[PDB]
DNA sequence: ATCACAATCCCGGTGCCGAGGCCGCTCAATTGGTCGTAGACAGCTCTAGCACCGCTTAAACGCACGTACGGATTCCGTACGTGCGTTTAAGCGGTGCTAGAGCTGTCTACGACCAATTGAGCGGCCTCGGCACCGGGATTGTGAT
DNA sequence: ATCACAATCCCGGTGCCGAGGCCGCTCAATTGGTCGTAGACAGCTCTAGCACCGCTTAAACGCACGTACGGAATCCGTACGTGCGTTTAAGCGGTGCTAGAGCTGTCTACGACCAATTGAGCGGCCTCGGCACCGGGATTGTGAT
């Protein structure tokens, strides 16, 4: 049973993500708030993807399930990741 | 000798906006995804491409959110982003808040 | 029988009119599909593809590159107004972002 | 035996940039783009047929969907290209 | 000879609040709501059928589409209602 | 031949199963429609209708009125978190808005 | 031929709309900006509505054309404005 | 005797958030709609319900925009909405800016 | 304006693995013919959209005036950014094991189709009941006194 | 703290038009029989997901230090809100005209369907060349002076 993996989203990673966003100075309370925002986004996408997987009677979440779930959220993605 | 605060930040901004690689480490993100998914169904399997796709989408979402948050912080005549900036950006976007 | 000709060559297209017709028929879009609809659709799809590849090839050449990568597609889409409007809600995998620093954050 | 648009996208690429290649990930992006635009146009045309109580999707419905979906000059040039292709096809 | 859910909405109103009326503007709102939810559920069920290469929309597709479209408590109660109605219908 | 019985009465519903089946069949949704799909869909639509009407009638009764008007529907939707999430991109004609003044603007 | 009807959206009307939105104090330059925003929104909606009308070979814009055009913008409307 | 600045404004806020009627006058809005539509097609006719629907949607859109703008102005620690507040709210919403 | 030096750009010089070409064949596109019906087109009726006008009165407009708010300035305390030595764990490559994804074949229950029956829903007509309005009175809420 | 008096809630009392009930009919829903195939299920292969592990070394972490920034307080000047008299034009009701919406009937051209033919594309293998990286060297960007 995995637990408390949200701390694997480290402060340096959040700083890199903010730098790609153009941020110059980051308050100390941003990291926990970002962790919450990311958790909510992932919960909604993963719930939809698992629904798509269970409808197909599969046990394995495929990339296409994730792509369809992102299309539900209005987050259309072109291509794939690794 | 020592760089003034903000010079290294501006260099980093230039560097990370030039590049396209993933900014979150793969193993911690995959553990996070599996931990979140166990609450919906036990003993799920994942294609590797599935987790990769999730990471790409998540990082794009966070970068767009940080851009909007930066706009709000500048609107308040600040150069530091704060949790209230994120709250305002997410409220205007229509998110759950 | 006459020598067979693809409908794409009759219409002077590179995109496949027959496959577009088959996708229209099997996609639960309508009960019947007219003859000119797949031709028109293939023409429009080819035009949009040509626009994007032209812009992306220009972006690749500006970096002294020969092959188009996802970054060049992202730069082409975000730097062109109409494409940016059409593809507004779309994420390009490994596209990155446009370089953009707000002026108030620059020194002096 | 999955079907994709890589061979036609490559043909169009060699028509616009003879000396330029493309990587397989950019080609996957292009395939996703073509599939997305197809879904959008076909869905709008199906809506147009349903609103007017028509059972057939013709080139008129495709043209109206193109005008509804594409912005500005893209719509004008796409309509021109589609009309030219249909005219050439009808005379064949 | 237009089609509306007005009489059925009125029947449901008489069960839920027996002494309460409804204005014709509010009945139009209700008709729009019923039609919008119908189109959402049917389209998501159609996408579910097409994704899995199926040709029939069954109660399984409807249940999955409801789980996709309805949030939280609403989805669970609607699924309960749909299952109960199907079970009562099958025993008839 | 037995006396006709509606599929709604067999399923114990007020919403019309036959009309829902006809709408599913003619909407270009799928090639075939299962027997239980219209029954399930009608049950779900009826439940959502009942949920909204209950909240709107509560609001109307709180306003000392016996008729439901679009303002009552708007109040009911915007005050229920689930319905507000479901109907969040929807404009209700003559619905008005929820009374809300920011605390910083209040006196003294 | 109609000309310069955007000024028919008067300053007090914009003030009423701001009051329904909970606005307490309004800058003097807000009225022209609001007129520009309204003109853009109306242009998009009306262009789509006229496209729907023309496809039907009609000369009259119906309320159903407007409801479809608003549904295209992602602005679903229940009922009719009358 | 006269009311302090803002008392009448707060009364107006309570009154207009209580009501549901249209806040723009019907004839000027109809003239505006016809003037806009004449650019896309000449000699266009309109059903009355079409113009009514357009006004309902437009007023709802403007009221929602003013809510978001008021949030932006409060975020800047002002109480006066300014054009930059509208610009920020529209940019974050993804509108044509 | 000078000076140190870290960061950045420039010019080859390879390796390597993926972009792109070649080929056999199979399965989807094409050709030709027959048939039914979708819809193009004409013609007709009658609705509802547009034009216009005169009165009334609510709304808009212009102006005076004052003060509440926005913006600039200053000051200070600490929360941030930067640098560096130490610890952590990600990434990689290899191995083993097995769950389950993808496929193929059988067969049967289910859904389409069609003809006949029939009753539910809709349009029009009608009559009262809910609700907005009005006036007289009490409640309460704001700003100077 | 008090008071005038303006905004607001109470309590009834006629109107008035829209809600909701009622009835005949027609057209969509139901029932029963037949049949073709979609999909449910079984069985099998072998792909790819998971677990584990040891080494390397890049990233993360914790801490020190200083200064740049956020936040608070002050001040001023002018652009807002409020009130009042005058002007404007929206709203309403009525009249008239006609464009075009909606419907119906006819017919014919177009699209479905089917059987045979064939060539386009797909998967698999193979090979060179585009680009990533490294190292040496010149430029420049940044901080103290």
């Amino acid at each position: 049973v995995l637990r408390d993996n949200i701390q694997g989203i480290t402060k340096p990673a959040i700083r890199r993500l903010a730098r790609r966003g153009g941020v110059k100075r980051i308050s100390g309370l941003i990291y926990e708030e970002t962790r919450g925002v990311l958790k909510v986004f992932l919960e909604n996408v993963i719930r939809d993807a698992v629904t798509y997987t269970e409808h197909a009677k599969r046990k394995t979440v495929t990339a296409m399930d994730v792509v369809y779930a992102l299309k539900r959220q209005g987050r259309t993605l072109y291509g794939f990741g690794g | 000798h020592r760089y003034r605060p903000g010079t290294v930040a501006l260099r980093e901004i230039r560097h990370y906006q030039k590049s396209t690689e993933l900014l979150i480490r793969k193993l911690p993100f995959q553990r996070l995804v599996r931990e979140i998914a166990q609450d919906f169904k036990t003993d799920l399997r994942f294609q590797r491409a599935a987790i990769g796709t999730l990471q790409e989408a998540s990082e794009a979402y966070l970068v767009g959110l940080f851009e909007d948050t930066n706009l709000c912080a500048i609107h308040a005549t600040r150069v530091t982003i704060m949790p209230k900036d994120i709250q305002l950006a997410r409220h205007i976007r229509g998110e759950r808040v | 029988r006459a020598k067979a000709k693809t409908r794409s060559s009759r219409a002077g297209l590179q995109f496949p009119v027959g496959r577009v017709h088959r996708l229209l028929r099997k996609g639960n879009y309508s009960e019947r599909v007219g003859a000119g609809a797949p031709v028109y659709l293939a023409a429009v799809l080819e035009y949009l593809t040509a626009e994007i590849l032209e812009l992306a090839g220009n972006a690749a050449r500006d970096n002294k590159k020969t092959r188009i990568i996802p970054r060049h597609l992202q730069l082409a889409i975000r730097n062109d107004e109409e494409l940016n409007k059409l593809l507004g809600r779309v994420t390009i995998a490994q596209g990155g972002v446009l370089p953009n620093i707000q002026a108030v954050l620059l020194p002096k | 035996r999955k079907e994709s648009y890589s061979i036609y996208v490559y043909k169009v690429l060699k028509q616009v940039h003879p000396d330029t290649g493309i990587s397989s990930k950019a080609m996957g992006i292009m395939n996703s783009f073509v599939n997305d635009i197809f879904e959008r146009i076909a869905g709008e045309a199906s809506r147009l047929a349903h609103y007017n109580k028509r059972s057939t999707i013709t080139s008129r419905e495709i043209q109206t969907a193109v005008r509804l979906l594409l912005p500005g000059e893209l719509a004008k040039h796409a309509v021109s290209e589609g009309t030219k292709a249909v005219t050439k096809y009808t005379s064949a």
